[PDB]
Parts: C-alpha cells; sequence; structure tokens
RNA sequence: GAUGGGGAAGCUCCGUUUCAAAGGCCUGAUUUUAUGCAGGCCACCAUCGAAAGGGAAUCCGGUUAAGAUUCCGGAACCUGG
RNA sequence: GCUUAUCACCCCGGAAUUGGUUUAUCCGGAGAUGGGGUCUUAUGGCUGGAAGAGGCCAGCACCUUUGCUGGCUCCGGUGCGCUUGUGACGGCCCGUGAAAAUCCACAGGAAGGAAUAGUUUUCAUGCCAGGUCGUACUGAUAACCGCAGCAGGUCUCCAAGG
RNA sequence: ACGAUCAACUU
RNA sequence: UUGACAUUGUGAAGAGACAGUUUCUUUACUUAUUCAAUGAAGCGGAGCUGGAAUUCAUUUUCCACGUUCUAGCAUUCAAGGUCCCAUUCGGGGCUGAUCCGGGUU
C-alpha cells in the first residue's frame, strides 16, 4: 500500500547522480567536414582521474579550423596513450591506438572503443574500462558494419559511424575484491543513492511486494513478466530462466 | 598583481613570465629543428615526384 | 620590389585557419523566412490540382506589357481630379442643367472583386485580368471557369500590386475593361485574340493536366542517377 | 527561477539555452551636442543562491556610566578619478 | 627600506674502487659528488614607525582645569615541551578529495611616436572622493527553545603551574 | 691523538 | 499490449479474381509526421588536376583531391599577381580560394 523504493527513484531527488567533480562529458569530436574528408591533429595534455569512473580520461587539444583558437575534447582514455602522444581523427586517419576512424576505414578484426551508434554521436559503446568493440566485418552494399559488443552481442552499424582504436583503460578494476562496506560506500557517494540495499523480504508488506510473513521467504514466484505494472516489478523481470547455469 | 611595476611580473626573456626558460629552451630547439626537417620533406616529395 | 615576397597559405585540412567564405548558402534563417520558403517547395512538392496549376500559366512578358499599356488609357480618376470633377458638377447645377450630365461619361477599368464577378455574370465585360498570386486562392480559382462558361477573354498576369497600381491601390487582384474608346477599339479586338489564344482556348486542356510532382536538386540528381541504371 | 516556446478548462506546469530575428566593444567626433555612414567581436543567454566557501585595502596608544580594528592622536593602505 | 630559504634552476666538470644522501632509499652520462652563482621572501634580523607611546618606580603638590619633576624600562640560555603556522617529504583510495567573480603575465603586432617640453611612462612625488545598512548586551543552572528565572537542549575560537 | 667549554633527560 | 479508423500522400510492380471495380503481394518516392546535430562551414551535380586507357581524345571508366619521426608556431578582409583611381601613413575589383542548385546536415 506504499509506494516501493524501485518507484521512488524514478522521481529523480535523492537518487540523482552526483557530478560535482567530474570532468566534463566524454565524447568524440563533433563530426565535421575535416573528419569526415581527411584527419586532423589533437595533443593529448593529460589523463585524469575521472570521479565515479572507472576508467581515466584523455584530454586531447585540436586546432580550431574556422577561428584562431584550441578546443578542448574529453575522451575516454585507451589503453597506452600517453600525454604528449599526437592523435589523428579522421577518415583518412592512421590505423594506430588512440586514433578516431570510421567503422569501415578499418579491416576485419580490428579492435575500437568509444564506438558511435550512429555517426555523429560521439561514441555510446565500449565505454567502460577494459571494454571494447570487435569489428567482424562489412557490407560496402548497404555501408553497414558487424561488429561485437562486450555484452556478446551481434550488431550492425553505419560505417560512418567512428571509434577509437584500441581498448579503454583501466581494465582489471572488478578483479579486486573490496573486502568491506566502506570501500563501497566511498565507491557510490561518487556515483549515485544506491547503496546500502535492504532486501524487500525483510521489510513489512506495505513496503515491498516480498515483505511480511512469519518467516523471511518470497511466497510467490519471483519470476516477473514483462507486463507487469510499477510496483510490481520487484524480482527476476521477464526471465527466460533461472538457477545456476549449468547445473 | 595589479599594484606592483612590470619588473616584479615578469623576466627578460621571451614568454617571461609565462614559462620556465627550459621551456622556452625548448620550444626554440623544437621549432628550429622542425621547420628545418619540413623544408627537408618538401624537397625530398619534390624529388621523388620527379621519379615519373 | 625585393622586400615584399610571396606567403602562399594552404588552406586545406589541418592547416592554414579557412578563409571567410560566402555561407549564405548554410544561413539559419529566421523562422518566418523559412516558412515562406518552404511553403513554395511544398506547394510545387504536392501534385496540383488542375483548377490551382491552371495558374502559373501567366500572360508572358510582351503580351502583359502592352496590355498594360491599354488598360493604362483607362485609369479611374483619383481623389485629385474627382474634387475638381465635383466642382464643375457643383458650378453644372448651379446655371447649366442640361439635364445633370454635363460631365461626360467615364471610360474607367473596372475593378473589385463582387463588381467584376457580377459584370461577368451580367456578360458585360470585355476582357478580364486575373491576378495569379491571390492568398488565399480561393477568391479568384473559379474565375477562369466562370469566364469560360458566360464567354468572357481572360488572362492570368503576374501581379496584384501591378493590378494595384493600375488601379490607384495597393492591390487589386482583378480588373476589367467593359468599354474601351472607339480608337482603343481594334487594339482590344487584336488583345482579346491574343489572350483566348492563351488562356481560353486552351482551357478544356489545362483543366485536365495536374501540377507540381516536382522534386528537389538532390532528389532528380539521385533519380537521374538511378534512371540511367535502371 | 523569469523570458522564447510547449502543455493545462484553469489556478498554473515544464524547461534554463532551449525548434528565438534574443546584444555591446574600440575608433574616426565639427566637443553651441550629441551623433552620421565605417569593418568585425563572441555567440557566452535573465536573475536569485554563502554574515563559516571565494574576496581590494588599518594598525597601535588613549578615551565612556554605557561605543569603538568605527571616536581622538599618530602612523598607513586600497579603489575610482 | 635593507637583508634573510628549504625547494627549484644556471655555469664549469665528466663520475665504478660507484658516489651523494633522508628519521623515513631515493637521486646521478636525460650529467652525480664538487667549486661558483641565480631565484620565490613563508619566516627571521636590523632600521624607520618609536619612545614622544605603554610599563614599573622615586621625590614634591593636591579636588585651586588637577598635577608637576626625575629615573629605569637592559643582556642571556634551554627544549622529543604545549598551541599554532608553514615547508620538504611519505602512506592511502574501484574515494584522487568545488565553481565563478576577479587580477596578472605572455604570444601577436593594429596603430602611434623623434630634438630649448617631440611620444609614452606598470618609476617617484603631488591633488580629490569613497555612498548605503548592521555595530549596545546576553549567548545561557536567569537575556535563546523547552507554558518558567526549568538539573534538559543548543555551533565555535583562546587555554597558565605541579 | 685528545683537550677545553656548554647542555638536556632517559636508561 | 493488440486490432480498426483518422493523421495519409505519390510511383510501380503485378496475386490475381476479370469500362471497370474489389482485397492482396513485394519493393520504390519525399513533402506530411518522427529522430539527432551544429556558431545550421564546406551538401549535391559537374569540372580541373594524377595515375590503370589495352577508349574511338568520345568519361559506355573507377579511386585520389596540399596536413603522418618531435608536447613549437599557425589570428589582423592574406601575401603575391593583375587591373581601376588625381593614391598620403592609400582606397576598390578579380584571382589567389573552379562552376552551378540557395535542400544546414
Ligand atoms: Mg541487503
Ligand atoms: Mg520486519
Ligand atoms: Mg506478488
Ligand atoms: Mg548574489
Ligand atoms: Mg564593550
Ligand atoms: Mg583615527
Ligand atoms: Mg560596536
Ligand atoms: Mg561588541
Ligand atoms: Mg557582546
Amino acid at each position: 500500500g506504499r509506494v516501493i523504493r524501485n518507484q521512488r527513484k524514478g522521481a529523480g531527488s535523492i537518487f540523482t547522480s552526483h557530478t560535482r567533480l567530474r570532468q566534463g562529458a566524454a565524447k568524440l569530436r563533433t563530426l565535421d567536414y575535416a573528419e569526415r574528408h581527411g584527419y586532423i591533429r589533437g595533443i593529448v595534455k593529460q589523463i585524469v582521474h575521472d570521479s565515479g569512473r572507472g576508467a581515466p580520461l584523455a584530454k586531447v587539444v585540436f586546432r580550431d579550423p574556422y577561428k584562431y583558437r584550441l578546443r578542448e575534447e574529453i575522451f575516454i582514455a585507451n589503453e597506452g596513450v600517453h600525454t604528449g602522444q599526437f592523435i589523428y581523427a579522421g577518415k583518412k586517419a592512421s590505423l594506430n591506438v588512440g586514433n578516431v576512424l570510421p567503422l569501415g576505414s578499418v579491416p576485419e578484426g580490428t579492435i575500437v572503443s568509444n564506438v558511435e551508434e550512429k555517426p555523429g554521436d560521439r561514441g555510446a559503446l565500449a565505454r567502460a574500462s577494459g571494454n571494447y568493440v570487435i569489428i567482424i566485418g562489412h557490407n560496402p552494399d548497404e555501408n553497414k558494419t558487424r561488429v561485437r559488443l562486450p555484452s556478446g552481442a551481434k550488431k550492425v552499424i553505419s560505417s560512418d559511424a567512428r571509434g577509437v582504436i584500441g581498448v579503454i583503460a583501466g581494465g582489471g578494476r572488478v578483479d579486486k575484491p573490496l573486502l568491506k562496506a566502506g570501500r563501497a560506500f566511498h565507491k557510490y557517494r561518487l556515483k549515485r543513492n544506491s547503496w546500502p540495499k535492504t532486501r524487500g523480504v525483510a521489510m513489512n508488506p506495505v513496503d515491498h511486494p516480498h515483505g511480511g510473513g512469519n518467516h523471511q521467504h518470497i511466497g510467490k514466484a519471483s519470476t516477473i513478466s514483462r507486463g507487469a505494472v510499477s510496483g510490481q516489478k520487484a524480482g527476476l523481470i521477464a526471465a527466460r530462466r533461472t538457477g545456476l547455469l549449468r547445473g | 598583481y595589479a599594484t606592483v611595476s612590470k619588473t616584479h611580473k615578469t623576466v627578460s626573456r621571451a614568454y617571461g613570465g609565462s614559462r620556465c626558460a627550459n621551456c622556452v629552451k625548448e620550444r626554440i630547439i623544437r621549432a628550429f629543428l622542425i621547420e628545418e626537417q619540413k623544408i627537408v620533406k618538401k624537397v625530398v616529395k619534390e624529388q621523388t615526384e620527379a621519379a615519373k | 620590389n625585393p622586400l615584399t615576397h610571396s606567403t602562399p597559405k594552404n588552406f586545406g585540412i589541418g592547416q592554414a585557419v579557412q578563409p571567410k567564405r560566402n555561407l549564405s548558402r548554410y544561413v539559419k534563417w529566421p523562422e518566418y523566412v523559412r516558412v515562406q520558403r518552404q511553403k513554395k517547395i511544398l506547394s510545387i512538392r504536392l501534385k496540383v490540382p488542375p483548377t490551382i496549376a491552371q495558374f502559373q500559366y501567366t500572360l508572358d512578358r510582351n503580351t502583359a506589357a502592352e496590355t498594360f499599356k491599354l488598360f493604362n488609357k483607362y485609369r479611374p480618376e483619383t481623389a485629385a481630379e474627382k474634387k475638381e470633377r465635383l466642382t464643375k458638377e457643383a458650378a453644372a447645377v448651379a446655371e447649366g442643367k442640361s439635364k445633370q450630365d454635363a460631365s461626360p461619361k467615364p471610360y474607367a477599368v473596372k475593378y473589385g472583386l463582387n463588381h467584376v464577378v457580377a459584370l461577368i455574370e451580367n456578360k458585360k465585360a470585355k476582357l478580364v485580368l486575373i491576378a495569379n498570386d491571390v492568398d488565399p486562392i480561393e477568391l479568384v480559382v473559379f474565375l477562369p471557369a466562370l469566364c469560360k462558361k458566360m464567354g468572357v477573354p481572360y488572362a492570368i498576369v503576374k501581379g496584384k500590386a501591378r493590378l494595384g497600381t493600375l488601379v490607384n491601390q495597393k492591390t487589386s487582384a482583378v480588373a476589367a475593361l467593359t468599354e474601351v474608346r472607339a480608337e482603343d477599339e481594334a487594339a482590344l479586338a487584336k488583345l482579346v485574340s491574343t489572350i483566348d489564344a492563351n488562356f481560353a482556348d486552351k482551357y478544356d486542356e489545362v483543366k485536365k493536366h495536374w501540377g507540381g510532382g516536382i522534386l528537389g536538386n538532390k532528389a532528380q540528381a539521385k533519380m537521374d542517377k538511378r534512371a540511367k541504371n535502371s
């Protein structure tokens, strides 16, 4: 009989993201004439930590083609990129780690990151630390490229969509156990208000579908259908299966 | 810094009170060497464009 | 001069900030400019039923110029001439009084939509000029059919502003000659012949032809490329 | 949190730079007097939000029933002109 | 006002027999140790401000506005001391720990400028002004909240000897 | 190869 | 969430059943609608300039279009080249920087 926690998150009052210390949105350059027809050279000034982000960020300076000034861009740093390195972004850019190329300008098997879903969206795929997209094929007839995503999914993207050669830096981060509540605390105080988590079965029925009972138990199937409504979707939503894989 | 004279705020050199005199030396050497290399590069290009 | 040298810049990609070029093609115009351009584009993209697009078949430059040369000989009297005409009429009423008509009969261009449509219906109009740019077009869209029904020669001519300046208005949207002088009857007959050769005689064929359906520059090029191979 | 704009029967709601024609710098200046045409200058969008965050510049001695880094005496400093 | 520094940097020189060096093991042919220099002025010293003030005393006069006169006010030491500021470091993070106003410098070269007053002056001195509102007192076993002059509650600075 | 001076508080 | 009608137009194919009608494929078009971006900067077509023509100079042709050791620098309607003017410490046009369509992409 009460609005439950996952319903309350959408009003976004105390559940917004903590963005005070963040360096700015990490995205590729706006796709312009220079990247569309040739290449443009930028310089890596800094590799900086970003609050709430596992991967480090590269800060790259490009010359403005139309006005006398410099433009800062916040890239997600790939493994091996160093300060003082020259970055080449465009159709005619070379196949080197850190360079930004259209997906149609790389051979099959190329490892890229920060891949655009559509050309000009400035990077949407394979952004977290240690993640990458594999180029697996080309269809020049329909100007399309097949890729494998970090989740194992196969995708078809415009060959004009851009990517950064290499793999996102910071990999292996989740291989270290946190060991204690305080490290999770500090991890999430830079992200959002999602920790700690109270179990639904530890609540009363007013608070959660899992609440109540003279023992802690869910009492009805925890696999919830797609067509369930808000306040009902607590548990395993639209689960094709459950239980430990391979016995 | 708006109160004191220019002497307190700069050094008698190019990029006086903005760069550290080793970075200025590095800038000078890099500029001269890359400009000479650009001359060499275009002479090589003009030579190799005469092969045909 | 030994003190001057050839710099030339390299405006290729990655070098030498681009010079100022004409960007008139990429200007983000105000909304009213955008809408008044796109409305014309949409009008010609859609298939135009023959009742419209009977317009945009306007009288050509030479015949229109001579037509207006004739119509300019029958300009309605303005306020300045009407005031002194009324003074002459006042004097004639004072002393002369033939019956009441010491002033001569006027020969003037007839204008005004309701007045002209009534003249067409009574078959008094000997030549009707219809402006080609009346918005809303419903005001004159029936006029060519009405003139054809009544057997009155009509021309679709460019400029409601031009008709207006003919009849001392900002805009007229229609003009008509119902009577001309003897020395201008033969010129009127020549105009009627030329006008009928373009509007009344082709009316039945125009009434069955749909306008519009025209593509833009890029789509036209792409369709030409497709048609070259397929 | 206005404006542009959109929603709402409406009280009003969204949104904070947005799908807007959104402005002020120097220089020519006959200084009865304020301007006349010049040629670009970013495109930053109002405003409110801290007496513990940032921040131009003052100290000592004396003095009252009750005021003082504020008054008196002396000695400084900053900003604008 | 003069002077005064850890760090940093410069010149000479070319280092294995490796050296220098911190409480903490880092540094050196990408030039160490060494010799000689440059710089930030935290901070301290001397001088001006300034002894004329303030402090402590001694002689007379005394409510005659209430005083007057004179002297001294100096030189050292010590530290795992306390409080506090600061520096160079070191540890820690799947945590790497605001923004803007504002000020300055540099790059650039648009203009402007030369002989009994021809430009400009971030150098010295000189002239004028700096509005508005707050400012008393308590801040608590009696000045606040708790029905009160209530053993409750209510943020913070300084902190002597054994 | 020591001598002379100054100074703490730990064991 | 699913269907229907409206928004909602234009070509074809062609399953056809059969002057025509009627459901039914499949794909096509762009201007309605929808998504996104930019300070709406380089879009589309053609041309010039290069190389393979087994070209007929006749593009039944495709690809390229000034930047790739280096943590420098890149701005004053651009120097230059050409014309015009009563030119002084100059002013202007064209070219440099191909042409055309005003569809920002
Ligand atoms: Mg739990
Ligand atoms: Mg319980
Ligand atoms: Mg249930
Ligand atoms: Mg304020
Ligand atoms: Mg007091
Ligand atoms: Mg005073
Ligand atoms: Mg006070
Ligand atoms: Mg007080
Ligand atoms: Mg007080």
